């Protein structure tokens, strides 16, 4: 009964018409919690958790129905609660801002009371950089009684003039060339055929695990093995372009691993989240980052719900993403192949534009 | 216009 | 010399009216790159453009709007007990700067001290080159300019005049908190350098008012001049009014700097 599944009864205590700090979505046949606003019941308890989801609120069941019941159930109930539940799968930095917003006006914001408008030349606590996309903050000289968190866009900071600079690639220390786009366009196929069709112009960085050796990769030919404490140590150094826990072991990738490929004669390849562009450009790689993207939908479903997602997700990845120096739109794909080879090779006899900075 | 976006609890 | 520039904020010249010419406009999107070849003028470089424009020689104008941000760190500051912040003015040239700088540096006997500036002028008596001058020779003098260890430095009948960075700092050493009266073309250095310095910023009034105090043009002349909105980078501002009432905000100002702390950015700290 109730899903026979991995079950838990939480209690969380909650008053007459107060918010609970928690933000449920409507997606497939159940709610899903998707974020914990601080300074709510909730985040002191500190139980529950992003990923969820949810059985029956005070013995009433929830699966099959949408949000405003929800709404209306939990804003007529006081006193003590109980949840039921199947598990999941910083220090403030005071901020001046530069311009101005107003939520009305932004049909993006991933809700509508928690918009914080601010002008020009206020001054922001700022709580959680968690969610690299909005950040939760508190504007300063009303802490107290907001009482909640509120939500401001996650802008890095973008100049507004920059000072460029004439570069000519080397004979043989070649820049490397680093891909980013959407989660199912087709990068993977394009890295294949380039590592397959020509074997013996690029390579790869080999990661770091703390897994055990097993008996068909031997030293420094497929890994590095090491033990987790200096893992760790190297992660509170900064050592990791990217670094991702799974089965209970540490993944990553280095960066004097990429300098050994690059220090050779060699083009390294690679493939990256959004996330780590920040750590990448401040050290000295000199990278050069390309941006492959899916066309409209039409052509697309030609190709081969889901696509409106996809396509809104490549919406989000550009309009807050400004560093990378060329788009390809994903076609024919024995096209979009002949483009990247084109790109690559244009870069020996053409020389380029970097930011002043990588040179002084 | 993804969807109705959210709503708070 | 020429800079290369890269753009990050789209501008159309159709409707802007500080432009002095009201067609000489250089409309570009954003991610262009520019080819700066003038730039001495405050505001208002001569830009090439890269791309098209190319063939034909540009020589056109561009807003001046220096480098901000979007996002930056700052930082708590108490202030010391011997080793205080300066204060410097700024504002248009007829609103009053001279009369608060005398009387302010008068009516207080051994609280505020002032810094001593380079002369290549002729070597007197009267003048004790350790009281008042600096007096240096003119190569020399003129050699620093390449190190860049200067505030600012202007020209008057074949010498050259300007403040060090180190008298600054010897007379913030001592108590008896240093003065300046500067202009905006100057802000870059001494907001970059580790010096710490507080400015503030004096305006004139409206038309009524001032017509009031003692025909149209000049008035619209200083009210178009006002219109200094190209800095932002000082702290808090005040207003003129009756001159015998502007010290309730500027002796608190300067006195409150002791007790509550302040906000700095978080570069000047490490």
């Amino acid at each position: 009964q109730y899903g026979g599944e991995t079950v838990k009864i939480v209690r969380i205590e909650k008053a007459r018409d107060i918010p609970l700090g928690a933000t449920v979505r409507n997606e497939m046949d159940s709610v899903i919690i998707s974020r914990i606003v601080k300074g709510g019941a909730a985040e002191k308890s500190g139980l529950l958790h992003e990923g969820d989801e949810v059985l029956e609120i005070n013995g009433i069941e929830i699966r099959g129905k949408d949000v405003n019941e929800v709404f209306d159930l939990l804003s007529d109930m006081h006193g003590t609660l109980t949840f039921v539940l199947i598990p999941s799968q910083e220090t403030v930095i005071h901020v001046k801002a530069h311009f101005d917003y107003d939520p009305s006006d932004d049909p993006y914001v991933p809700c509508r009371e928690l918009g914080l408008s601010f002008q020009k030349g206020d001054i922001l606590h700022v709580i959680s950089q968690e969610d690299p996309n909005w950040w939760q903050a508190y504007r300063e000289g009303d802490e107290d009684n907001q009482p909640l968190a509120g939500l401001v866009p996650g802008k890095e900071e973008i100049l507004t003039y920059e000072e460029m600079s004439l570069y000519h690639q080397p004979a043989n220390r070649k820049r490397p060339i680093i891909l980013i786009g959407p989660q199912n366009c087709g990068q993977n196929e394009l890295r294949q055929r380039l590592m397959n069709k020509e074997k013996d112009r690029f390579a790869s960085a080999v990661p770091h695990t703390t897994r055990s050796r097993r008996d068909q990769e031997v030293a420094g030919r497929d890994y590095h093995f090491v033990s987790r404490q200096a893992f760790e140590a190297d992660i509170a150094a900064g050592k990791f372009i990217e670094h991702g826990e799974f089965e209970k072991n540490l993944y990553g990738t280095s960066i004097d691993s990429v300098r050994q490929v690059i220090n050779s004669g060699k083009i390294c390849l690679l493939s990256l989240r959004t996330q780590s562009l920040k750590t990448l450009r401040n050290s000295d790689l000199k990278p050069y980052i390309i941006f492959i993207a899916p066309p409209s939908q039409e052509r697309l479903r030609a190709l081969l719900e889901l696509r409106e997602i996809i396509e809104k997700t490549r919406e989000m990845e550009q309009n807050n993403g400004h560093y990378f120096d060329t788009a390809i739109v994903n076609s024919d794909l024995d096209k979009a192949y002949q483009e990247l080879l084109r790109l690559i090779n244009k870069l020996d006899t053409e020389p380029q534009w970097v930011p002043s900075t990588w040179l002084r | 216009s993804s969807r109705v976006p959210d709503l708070l609890v």
